[PDB]
RNA sequence: CAGGCCUUGACAUGCUAGGGAACCCGGGUGAAAGCCUGGGGUGCCCCGCGAGGGGAGCCCUAGCACAGGUGCUGCAUGGCCGUCGUCAGCUCGUGCCGUGAGGUGUUGGGUUAAGUCCCGCAACGAGCGCAACCCCCGCCGUUAGUUGCCAGCGGUUCGGCCGGGCACUCUAACGGGACUGCCCGCGAAAGCGGGAGGAAGGAGGGGACGACGUCUGGUCAGCAUGGCCCUUACGGCCUGGGCGACACACGUGCUACAAUGCCCACUACAAAGCGAUGCCACCCGGCAACGGGGAGCUAAUCGCAAAAAGGUGGGCCCAGUUCGGAUUGGGGUCUGCAACCCGACCCCAUGAAGCCGGAAUCGCUAGUAAUCGCGGAUCAGCCAUGCCGCGGUGAAUACG
């Protein structure tokens, strides 16, 4: 795209809570293409999220995406001969993909047995301010305004 | 079943213990058996180059005939 | 079953309603043309005379069947389809 | 996995059979 | 070792597992065609000049 | 008797037959649930039977030949939004705008010499 | 090199086979083995007499070996004389039925594989080889052309550094399928080297 | 490469002296080659009852004119391919400016993927190039039905099995269709944004096609080819070795380091092809590789054939492990004359590294990457993890 603008693609809804969110999310937990069993770890996470502390699953997930999703960033530009960090707020489309791969990757670290088991969990927590991708949503924001000095320096 | 010796050489083999035990057959038949009966004598086999001699002893019955003259010469690296 | 085979299929798709437009004149009555799934036979080859394996090309060959049916069979059939219509590059066969 | 022929995976990937995989 | 060599190959020796696919325009010993008898460069030129019965240039 | 739909998606075969009534559905004789189990794709080819709320105006036959499991899904996604424009050719509307007629030409790519799996380059130094 | 044979190219798009008919896993190398023993014997024997193609039927032991060619008679000579001792010398390999044949070449200066041995017959007659180029095509356009290309390739007039010598009035649009073009080469072996000589001609379109 | 052989040779054409021819079987030896050697006996055009003959296939010896050489030279070559580079270029004709090299066109403003088109202009045309015609796919039809089919009825031993039928599905030929063609927006035009209808819109996806040329690019080892050089050897046959050697060094890859995993049972859903001294249904024997017996197919009707993943529900429980399959020992099979060097396949046992990788680096934009199995070629067999294909599940992201 040094030519066009990217087209950006419409996921579909799923089925079980018809939610492109949802879709965005597991195909996040997706590896290897193997669908079938990236869509279990949600409903079987889900249930977690039911099991356990007894609610809502639709909406712990939509809450654990706007408790990881950074409003401001910092990327590296070359300025003099410097390697100023640069703030920057994050698009709403950045989020989504930001919110999304922390949650696989904080959950995926995790010391829980099952796959799904950790999914729930970090979810939950999330929503409750304390997850591992809340910590690098916090990481990255603070990492920028830090930077504000190099407000100025932003396209 | 099956066992495989040329039978060039059992020929002579048959022969030479039978008509009084020398040894010394030169022969280019590594792909031979060595059959009991060679047991005690001396097979010069070729491996390409030279005709190493062999003193065949029960240690080594059920063997093929190659393995007991090698082809390459090694000695070292450095 | 007149299992017509070739490599070409216009000059045998003019023959096999050649068979079918000819026996029904002659007797009757011509199973029309049935077309089998074409038997396709590649060849990959490094174009280059040395290496160059990253530049080849494809050629295949394509042998087409063809099977065509006489119903109703009679004499003068198999003598108006005794003596017939070519062309250079057909294959024939004959059953019932 | 498909390189550990004496179980079902091993004999797949090399197209084989015996034991651990049989006809 | 070469003409003799293709020679070698029409003459059938003292056993069947020492027989092989040579060539015939081609004296050619790798990459030999035998549904063709053609030697992979042999096949090719003859392919684009035609004298090869309905063998097209794929394309698909 | 019938309402018949003629689906494709990728090498997939899926012949259709909206008999009406209740809603059971069956393929290749069984349950729809049966022959579809583990798949969260399997709920489906029905989803048109949502865009004109007729869940409960068709049982289903399907006969179905091709491709994968979920690649014989978007089959008869085909050719439930085919039985129903067919049933009533006013039912486009709601069909076409959302998307469920159509045939999508997703197919798998022919592999190119030199590249190792179509478009998967080899490395170089 | 990075050239399609434009030929090869046409085969079933624009012209045809040299060898047209069927066969087998059975038997395949072996008719068609026969085709260029077939090709060897006719190809040297029907050279001081033009020659452009080959196009070769069979059936079932019915081996039909037509020549396209430039003059007629050094295929028949009196009566009927070398056509028939050439369904005698042919007949004899081919195990089989013969019918050595002929069909006159409406203007050789229209066929490309002619346009091509002239021109370089003319080169180990050692002549003004770019002259010849130049001379060659020229001939071809003044005979019904709308388009011609020659190229000879080699120790031109013998000199050591190996050169291209290149001649192309009227267009020749040899990325089209539907386009016709006549093409061949000619192989002048020389007092010093191999040349090579192309032949194309636009014939028109289809 | 080592050892043992043959000289007009493994092959060609031709001429000459003696046999003589064909052709099939031995004997002796030798690793094999080769060497020496004991048998039968030639149609034919033939004076001819005959002795016997002439000539001629095919053979031998001798002697040549010659062969043969993967020996050298890819800067003496052809041809073919690699490459920049699917990049948008590179040129002529005449006219014109310039003493000339040369320029002008082709530059510029606008727009495409593009020298894509539009407009301007000392320029006006023209070619090779892009595109188009070709294939494949995606929608619909005509033609056609021993492949499909209770979609339809009957019967169904219940296998589309029989009838029976072409509507389907499928098959494979010819056609149809997209044209910025219709509207809205803007623009001098071309053209861009957006709309509808449409199976698909703006090259719909891919293939094939790759300009004048460049790299004194690559191949004399596919082939041919100028020359140099070797002609009881730089020819040639043969047996055995080497091409697989191992202190190390780098490229492409395979399988991993596990639990989104492995293991075991059972259960589903492809596509492309290939199948006669072949694919081998099915039984019997074997833990098995395989080994018997044995049915069918010139193959849309028999066979390879299992797809795998997946789904079900049980085993494992974070263990260098039911992770991972290296290594070695032993017993086995199959191909093949022959598996010491050097084959795969099988059974048991041995179960190493490796707990995700420094500096560095590669691939890929949608059905792509990832992941999974299947064929084919060459091939007796095989050292395929390679290559050329096929389809199954199926993403991430693109401010610039």
């Amino acid at each position: 795209a040094r030519r066009r603008r990217a087209e950006v693609r419409q996921l579909q809804p799923d089925l079980v809570y018809g939610d492109v969110l949802v879709t965005a999310f597991i195909n996040k937990i997706m590896r290897d293409g193997k669908k079938n069993l990236a869509a279990r770890i949600f409903y079987d996470a889900c249930k977690i999220i039911q099991e356990k502390t007894g609610q809502e699953p639709l909406k712990v997930f939509k809450q654990a995406v706007e408790n990881v999703k950074p409003r401001m960033e910092v990327r590296s530009r070359r300025v003099g001969g410097a390697n100023y960090q640069v703030p920057m707020e994050v698009s709403p489309r950045r989020q989504q993909s930001l919110a999304l791969r922390w949650l696989v990757q904080a959950a995926n670290q995790r010391p829980e047995r099952r796959a799904a088991v950790r999914i729930a969990h970090e979810l939950m927590d999330a929503a409750e301010g304390k997850g591992g991708a809340v910590k690098k949503k916090e990481d990255v924001e603070r990492m920028a305004e830090a930077n504000r000095a190099y407000a100025h320096y932003r396209w | 079943k099956g066992v495989f010796v040329d039978d060039h050489l059992l020929e002579k083999v048959l022969e030479l213990n039978a008509k009084g035990e020398k040894r010394l057959i030169k022969t280019w038949s590594r792909r031979s058996t060595i059959v009991p009966e060679m047991v005690g004598h001396t097979i010069a086999v070729y491996n390409g180059k030279q005709h190493v001699p062999v003193y065949i002893t029960e240690n080594m019955v059920g063997h093929k005939l190659g393995e007991f003259a090698p082809t390459r010469t090694y000695r070292g690296h450095g | 079953r007149i299992k017509l085979r070739g490599f070409d299929h216009k000059t045998l798709d003019a023959s096999a309603q050649k068979i079918v437009e000819a026996a029904r004149r002659s007797g009757a009555q011509v199973s029309g043309p049935i077309p089998l799934p074409t038997r396709v036979r590649r060849f990959t080859v490094i174009r280059g005379p040395f290496k160059h394996k990253d530049s080849r090309e494809h050629f295949e060959l394509r042998t087409h069947n063809r099977l065509v049916d006489i119903l109703n069979p009679n004499r003068k059939t198999i003598e108006q389809l005794m003596t017939l219509d070519l062309p250079t590059g057909v294959e024939i066969e004959i059953k019932t | 996995g498909k390189g550990d022929r004496r179980t079902r995976r091993g004999k797949i990937w090399r197209g084989t059979y015996g034991k651990y995989r049989p006809r | 070792a070469r003409k003799a060599l293709i020679e070698k190959a029409k003459r059938t020796p003292k056993f069947k597992v020492r027989a092989y696919t040579r060539c015939v325009r081609c004296g050619r010993a790798r990459s030999v065609y035998r549904f063709f008898g053609l030697c992979r460069i042999c096949l090719r030129e003859l392919a684009h000049k035609g004298q090869l019965p309905g063998v097209r240039k794929a394309s698909w | 008797e019938q309402y018949y739909g003629t689906g494709r998606r990728k090498e997939a075969v899926a012949r259709v037959f909206l008999r009406p009534g209740n809603g059971k559905v069956t393929v290749n004789g069984q349950d729809f649930n049966e022959y579809f189990q583990g798949l969260v794709r399997a709920v489906a080819a029905l989803e048109p039977l949502r865009a004109v709320d007729a869940l409960g105006r068709f049982d289903a036959y399907i006969t179905v030949r091709g491709g994968g499991k979920s690649g014989q899904i978007d089959a008869i996604k085909l050719g439930i939004a085919r039985a129903l424009v067919q049933y009533n050719p006013d039912y486009r509307a709601k069909l076409k705008p959302l998307g469920f007629l159509t045939r999508d030409a997703r197919v798998v790519e022919r592999k190119k010499y030199g590249k190792h799996k179509a478009r998967r380059a080899p490395q170089y130094s | 090199g990075n050239k399609i044979h434009p030929i090869g190219f046409r085969l079933g798009i624009t012209r045809d086979w040299e060898s047209r008919w069927y066969a087998g896993k059975k038997q395949y190398r072996h008719l068609l083995l026969e085709d260029q023993r077939i090709r060897g014997l006719l190809e040297k024997e029907l050279y001081s007499a033009g020659l452009a193609r080959v196009d070769i039927e069979r059936a079932a032991d019915n081996v039909a070996v037509t020549v396209h060619v430039a003059k007629p008679g050094v295929v028949i000579g009196r009566g009927g004389e070398r056509i028939r001792v050439l369904r005698e010398e042919l007949a004899k390999l081919t195990g089989k039925n013969v019918a050595l044949n002929v069909q006159e070449v409406q203007n050789p200066n229209l066929s490309a594989p002619l346009v091509a041995q002239r021109v370089a017959e003319q080169i180990e007659r050692r002549f003004a080889v770019r002259r010849a180029i130049k001379q060659a095509v020229q001939r071809v356009m003044e005979s019904g052309a709308k388009g011609a290309k020659v190229i000879v390739s080699g120790r031109i007039g013998g000199a050591e550094q190996a050169r291209t010598e290149w001649a192309a009035q009227g267009r020749v649009p040899l990325h089209t399928l539907r386009a016709n073009i006549d093409y061949g080469f000619a192989l002048a072996r020389t007092t010093y080297g191999v040349l090579g000589v192309k032949a194309y001609i636009f014939l028109g379109e289809v």
